């Protein structure tokens, strides 16, 4: 499921330089880059079943925060309620 | 101490074991409450030496993993003015890991500057 | 030791490698349970030297980012009285960051002040 | 070591660079599960010297801000008995901040006390 | 080295600056899952010396305020067997605070004990 | 210093007390935001020596228990290029616990590399 | 250095002040995701010495109270192979509390083992 989010973010966002796993990138990675941390799975009743939490941590080169606001809006638009297909797991 | 002796000593000891580098300076300037960066490069012949025995700190969290050691010093002549600051940084791509000038001790004699003693991190 | 010997030594040491300085003193005085600051300025010829091989600390937070280091000492003659407290400060503009007189060791001989040994933070 | 040599050495060392002092001794006595303080003063000619290189700690909080350094030592003769304790304190007013006796090492020779070797904080 | 040399050396060192003490020994013994304390006393002529430069720590917690320093050492002959343990404690008192034997190093030569070299904590 | 002297010294020092060893290198390469491990082995004649007096530190958690120590160091000739990095590791099977190359100090003379000084952990 | 010289030196050093010892070895072996302990006992003539100056750290919890200290080293000949590990332990009963072999430094010359330098923790 990491692969689906990473592929979607890379495909749809062009300012993005790369999307990595939690502790992958080194200090010479080119910014802005995103990190896809996977959270808990909790049982949330019969209607929702197990709900998973995800975080897409954006990172930016400390020029100014306005670029980070723009990139946050881009990520939210890309992922919010848009169905994503994970080719690796085929689900 | 006459200044010319200090200049001759620094130039000699740099020339005993010199290394060419390309220090790239990224100076942050305040603009509307945020930083605007201007990247510049400079070249200097410089000697690199051990100044401390220390262990390699490793930092690893969701932002990324990087390990740095704070052992290597640096000694550069007066040919170029250097300033490292909370907002300014100086680094150069030495093989065996990026180098980063943490601090600059300016070797001054009678108010005239004739070289910098300097400290580095080898950000692996 | 005689007072005159110490005076000659300190004046000579300052004069080997002197630097003109403009220490700016900001003294806080209690007024109705709060501080009223009176800014005053003084000038002294001073020698600056390395006393410690310390490491640069960086303190970044939402209030701001500043990096200081405790390397540089300082030596000044008896010409001007200096005092540094929790409520008093003495700083000056060195071209490579502002220095700040953390502590003052007064060189006294037989109860007669003859000069101050001093320690600095070079606040980048 | 004969004791008289130690006495002569301590008195002579104090007399190279003596300073008159007024130790204000405040002793807490347990009364009904609480303290009752009896303040007493004593005067001693004393030599003050650097014994450590240390950095000024600064404790700032809603109770107040005070800075201390644990650098200066102290050497006082046998003329007066001193005792610093968890309940007992010995301060005195030096011009360069209040001076507080942290610890007392008594110089004993063959079971006879010949003088106190001491340590101070310079509270300011 | 031969044992008699340590014998003579330790006895001479103690007799140069001896001090009589009464080391009170409180030994805890397990009884039904809890301690039963046996208190005994012993007297030894012993020499007390500085072995470290340290700063007086202060607890001052809700239990109470005791301040201790880990400076003074101790050198006692072989006349009495000593054992300090997590359950056993050896303490005495000079006028300048109670003194607690934190640790004992037994000076052994060829498997024969010939005196204890020791460490103290002056609990003010 | 001429490079020939340094090379002769390093080869001699290695040959006083050499140890054939098989350093195994696992290099992580970034692939689609994750790592791919390329494992390859190398052999070098090497001298191992003590460089620090440090105490063994144990790390026990629900993940597992291992104890490491930073005492030992390494000296190796120029015959093979070594790089240790945040993403790269070099280890070998010493009989007294597995051993890992924390850091590599390359011995460079006149910009030419003629051996590595190096530091290890003995991962018991 | 020649191997025979090191062997003679270690044997002599042990024989200056030897102490008979019964090391008890508890080796944990993984079985079905847990440990099995195989207690095995060995004897070695050994010299014990002070390698560090340290203070007896004490650890009291609801599990129990024990106080340990790391001062004592140890030197043993080549007669028996020793291995301390995260899963293996070596301890012996000295009269002044138990002593646990924290770490083993094997003295090797040209790949030939000729004794261990060792560090102990005297557990009271």
């Amino acid at each position: 499921m990491r692969a689906g989010i990473r592929k979607a973010l890379i495909d749809n966002i062009k300012e993005l330089k790369g999307c990595y796993e939690p502790n992958v990138p080194n200090k010479d990675t080119k910014k802005p880059y995103m990190v896809v941390v996977q959270g808990q799975d909790n049982d949330h009743g019969e209607t929702i079943g197990f709900e998973r939490s995800i975080e897409v941590w954006i990172y930016e080169g400390r020029t100014t925060f306005k670029k980070l606001d723009k990139l946050t809006k881009q990520v939210v638009e890309v992922l919010d309620m848009n169905t994503i297909v994970d080719e690796s797991e085929n689900e | 101490i006459n200044i010319d002796r200090r200049r001759k000593d620094i130039i000699r000891t740099i020339n005993i074991n010199p290394t060419n580098i390309t220090i790239t300076s990224i100076k942050k300037t305040e603009i509307d409450g945020a930083f605007e960066e201007t990247e510049t490069e400079i070249k200097c012949v410089v000697r690199i030496f051990n100044e401390k025995t220390a262990e390699k700190q490793i930092s690893s969290e969701k932002q990324g993993t990087f390990s740095s050691i704070r052992t290597y010093g640096m000694l550069v002549s007066n040919d170029v003015i250097l300033e490292v600051n909370s907002r300014d940084s100086l680094e150069f791509e030495c093989i065996y890991g990026r180098m980063k000038i943490v601090n600059i001790y300016p070797q001054i004699v009678k108010g005239e500057l004739c070289g910098y003693q300097c400290s580095l991190e080898r950000i692996d």
